[PDB]
RNA sequence: CGGCUUUUCCGGAGUGUAAAAAGCUCCGGGAAUAAGGGCUGGGCAAGGCCGGUGGCAGCCGCCGCGGUAAUACCGGCGGCCCGAGUGGUGGCCACUAUUAUUGGGCCUAAAGCGGCCGUAGCCGGGCCCGUAAGUCCCUGGCGAAAUCCCACGGCUCAACCGUGGG
């Protein structure tokens, strides 16, 4: 039938049709519930700081093969342990045990899986505080 | 040259103040004694009794605004005007 | 409260037509940055909105602001005086740019080249009602439109400098 | 334009009329193109149209939308079809849209371009935006509805100057008819670049179906065809 | 630039002014034979009954 | 059952205009239906009218002269002021001043365009175009 | 090739300081003296040759490139966008009529209760009489400032500030 109510006196019933389907979606129902922050290894951090552990690679998805090197990392904020990523053409050869870096999002979609690797969701940026990308251009040297 | 806008008198305090404009157009900035005394010469004031406020040249111009101000009596600064624009205008060491 | 940007950037950096329209624009005029031709046309905007809020306005102030557009934008020379609220939709950028002050002072052939305008301006070797300025990007208003010389203080305003016979006769020429 | 007169000369020389539309205008019995239309016969010969619409020779007037390689699946192997569409249409308020199937891409583009030939529709224009109202066939004269397909348009009347609010599609096919400012609104999926251009046409066509008040004419120089 | 103003024909049976490339017909008065009687597409089809002006003839 | 008779019988009207009928009969006829209809036909979209009796609520004939492209009733009564007519007109005609809106002020039920001018607000009702 | 002003830089003169400083403003010597970031298969369109790696290394938002010639990785050239900013990440609005009153759908794509009954709620036939709570117009008080729109004026112009009007 007409989508309904519609009279001039039955405002009530709109806003709590209008509220009750909102949380049929997803990402306001996150926003409100803060979901992704209770859930979150970074708390809402834009990058994090951490200990390196060892270094794994991976099998690309199929189609795709390939050794995707990344590493383990152990966070200081609190002590949870994620994967990295480490682009870059030998990146993998400057990456130690035991390293100070610094650890932020992928951007894969939603911030998930970034395409042809699955399971990761961040990279490093700074090792010893130290930008690996010059590392990789050689420009700079690590400590 | 020296051309004058305003003259006028604060009677309750006994002070005639001025607002002139100096055209300068192509040398330097001036300094206070010279201007100084040119303005002693056709207002007829004691150079003891003026002190010049203000001297602004403004961005990329020649005509810079200047503001005087001239007392009837010496107490008059003393007691009223403060004892640094009588350092700068050299009336106090 | 923060201040904000008077020039707003286009939907889509790489569309070919819009680039190249600027680019054709910056060529014909050498205008610094894409910044100064994105904010004339901010102007242009302004004018045009406020414009159309007026012709869907109806009330004394409606008028009275009505009154007040078309009375600046004839004041900077940017229409005829007969000019009504109609005429101002079919503005065009170009019209801003002419009364740019580079573009000024180069139609008044004080430049062989409106790049050599702009170095003057910078260098302040030009003056306004016997002001000296510096902005390229300003858009002078009628009546001053005959005033724009020589800085009096600048070599340029010797008639013998050694550049300004060149300017003269490219003029001629 | 004397080429374009020159150029209706040389094809009246060259085409032999053949329907019963052919020899009013070979005889110059008919030179107003509108004349075809208003009485609403039916237009089988392409050299008709360009007797009296030079203008569609134009390189400009004639805009090929879109270029599609279709496929059809045989025992003996993926026979591959080549489907584009395209505009033609002069600036002063007449269009046509045409597909061409084809085995080359040339044969295709002349094939869809003779369609679209064979497709001129009238249309009408003016002022009934908001703001602007200046009474001239700068915009469509009133918000205007066009359905194929799953796409929907909305093409409503705009001010001047504004530039063409729409997909490039529709930006295209309004530019080949004499119009430069409208707000737009569509619905459904604007990817399918055949149903989207042909729904514009739709719209444009519909243009003329709204009855018009007699004041109204003049209240937004309301402009049927050409200006 | 003279104002080119024509006079778009219009359906009797309904008044609807003939779009362009409607199938419509026109065609001189059955029975007094000097009115330009039009029918437009949607007046065609369903064939509603048309009246001359003139003699009051009226026609499917 | 019927909860309002204006806008089924605009409904009604806007159909056999569809058809290109002639002749139209509008059943649950009221003051304010033949009110309305008056304030249209001011303005020409519609030729003459009746009331016919029937002994139950009478019955309204029009004659339709094909010139409506669709006569719709706004429902839900919205109240608006002088001011804010642009508001709405925008929400129902296609272009501008394109037909009329049907408001009631405390004077009665008439055109909008009068409404203006005599510079009266009150309840939006229908619109036609 | 010949020549032209000297952005910045050195000296001096004023505002400046209640104390300088503030390098602001005027004059003089005076250099052609400061430029990057990202992308380069397509969505974006915005742009091709060569050396190398050969699905190893790697790139990549998404679609996807290299398993032996890669226009898509790396290096060089050349090019495209912006410009003293450009790139990556993370959060928010648009995109999205993917929250739908304007304005979403529910046979087959997720979406009608297995059916009927009915309370509160929502929406309700026509006409006459009276009220005027809602409804509309006029009018008093009131909704501070700061922020916002417009004209003009002061700071070279602007940003900023003032006067006036909204």
């Amino acid at each position: 039938g007409k989508k309904a109510p519609n009279g001039e006196f039955a405002g009530r019933k709109l806003k709590l049709k209008r509220k009750k389907f909102r949380w049929s979606d997803i990402r306001y129902k996150r926003r409100v519930l803060r979901l992704k922050e209770k859930s979150d290894p970074l708390e809402g951090a834009p990058q994090a700081r951490g200990i390196v552990l060892e270094k794994i690679a991976v099998e690309a998805k199929q189609p795709n093969s390939g050794m995707r090197k990344a590493v383990r990392v152990q966070l200081i904020k609190n002590g949870k342990v994620v994967t990295a990523f480490c682009p870059g053409d030998g990146a993998i050869k400057f990456i130690d045990e035991h390293d100070e870096v610094i650890i932020e999002g992928i951007g894969g979609p939603k911030g998930g899986s970034m395409g042809d690797i699955p399971g990761i969701r961040y990279k490093v940026v700074k090792v010893n505080r130290v930008s690996l990308k010059e590392l990789v251009k050689g420009r700079k040297e690590k400590p | 040259e020296i051309r004058i806008k305003e003259i006028k008198e604060n009677k309750l305090i006994g002070r005639k103040e001025i607002y002139f404009e100096i055209y300068h157009p192509g040398e330097p900035t001036p300094s206070r004694k010279d201007v100084k005394g040119k303005l002693v010469a056709m207002l007829d004031l004691n150079p003891e009794t003026t002190v010049i406020q203000y001297i602004r040249s403004y961005f990329g111009s020649y005509i810079s605004k200047g503001y005087a101000k001239a007392y009837d009596s010496k107490e008059r600064m003393l007691y009223i005007e403060p004892e640094y624009i009588l350092i700068r205008d050299g009336l106090i060491e | 409260k923060r201040q904000r940007k008077k020039y707003e950037t286009p939907p889509h950096p790489w569309i070919k037509e819009r680039l190249d329209r600027e680019r054709v624009l910056m060529d014909k005029y050498e205008l610094k940055n894409k910044k100064e031709l994105w904010k004339h046309e901010t102007q242009l905007k302004n004018f045009r909105r406020r414009a159309r809020r007026l012709l869907a306005a109806r009330g004394k102030q409606a008028e009275i602001e009505r009154e007040q557009l078309l009375a600046r934008l004839k004041r900077l020379g940017l229409l005829p005086e007969d000019a009504v609220l109609d005429d101002v939709l079919s503005l065009t950028i170009e019209d801003i740019l002419e009364r740019r002050l580079q573009t000024i002072v180069y139609k008044k052939g004080l430049a062989r080249t409106m790049r050599q305008a702009r170095q003057l301006i910078v260098h302040g070797h030009i003056e306004v009602n016997g002001q000296i300025i510096r902005s390229p990007s300003y858009l002078v208003l009628k009546e001053e439109e005959d005033t724009i010389t020589y800085a009096r203080t600048s070599p340029f305003a010797n008639p013998q400098h050694p550049e300004r016979m060149m300017i003269e006769k490219a003029k001629q020429g | 334009s004397q080429e374009w007169k020159e150029y209706a000369k040389r094809v009246l020389d060259e085409w032999e009329p053949k329907t019963k539309l052919g020899m009013m205008v070979k005889e110059g019995q008919i030179t107003d193109i509108h004349e075809i239309f208003r009485r609403g016969y039916q237009i089988k010969e392409p050299e008709i149209i360009d007797v009296l619409l030079p203008e569609v020779n134009a390189r400009e007037n004639q805009e090929v939308l879109d270029i599609a390689l279709t496929v059809r699946m045989t025992d003996s192997g993926r026979r591959v079809r080549f489907r584009v569409l395209a505009a033609v249409g002069n600036r002063d308020g007449y269009v046509g849209l045409g597909i061409g199937h084809g085995k080359e891409v040339g044969i295709a583009i002349r094939k869809a371009i003779n369609y679209a030939k064979l497709n001129i529709i009238e249309i009408k224009r003016g002022c009934g935006s908001w703001e602007c109202r200046c009474r001239r066939p700068h915009s469509v004269p009133f918000a205007v509805e066009g359905k194929e397909g799953s796409v929907r348009v909305r093409l409503i009347p705009g001010p001047r100057g504004l530039g063409l609010v729409i997909g490039d599609v529709g930006k295209k096919i309004l530019r080949l008819a004499g119009v430069q400012d409208v707000w737009s609104q569509t619905f459904g999926e604007t990817r399918t670049t055949v149903n989207f251009a042909k729904a514009v046409f739709n719209a444009l066509y519909n243009t003329n179906r709204v009855a018009i008040s007699p004041e109204m004419i003049e209240r937004y120089g309301i402009v049927v065809g050409r200006a | 630039m003279v104002e080119m103003k024509f006079e778009i024909p219009v359906c009797t049976s309904c008044g609807r002014e003939i779009t362009p490339r409607e199938h419509a017909t026109h065609f001189i008065c059955p029975n007094c034979g000097e009115a330009v009687i039009w029918r437009c597409e949607s007046c065609r089809v369903l064939a509603k009954p048309y009246k001359c002006p003139n003699c009051g003839w009226e026609g499917p | 059952t019927l909860l309002d008779p204006l806008a089924n019988a605009l409904s009604h009207i806007t159909n056999s205009e569809r058809v290109g009928k002639r002749e139209v009969y509008i059943k649950p006829a009221s003051k304010l239906i033949g009110e309305v209809l008056r304030v249209m036909q001011k303005y020409g979209y519609i030729g003459e009218f009746e009331f016919i009796d029937d002994g139950r609520a009478g019955v309204y004939r029009v004659q339709l002269l094909g010139r409506i492209n669709k006569a719709g009733a706004i429902k839900p009564r919205f109240p608006v002021k002088v001011s804010e007519f642009e508001k709405w007109e925008k929400r129902f005609l296609p272009a501008f001043e394109f037909g009329i809106l049907i408001v009631s002020t405390s004077q009665g039920v008439m055109s909008h365009k009068e409404a203006i001018e005599k510079g009266i607000g009150g309840r939006l009702i229908a619109y036609v175009y």
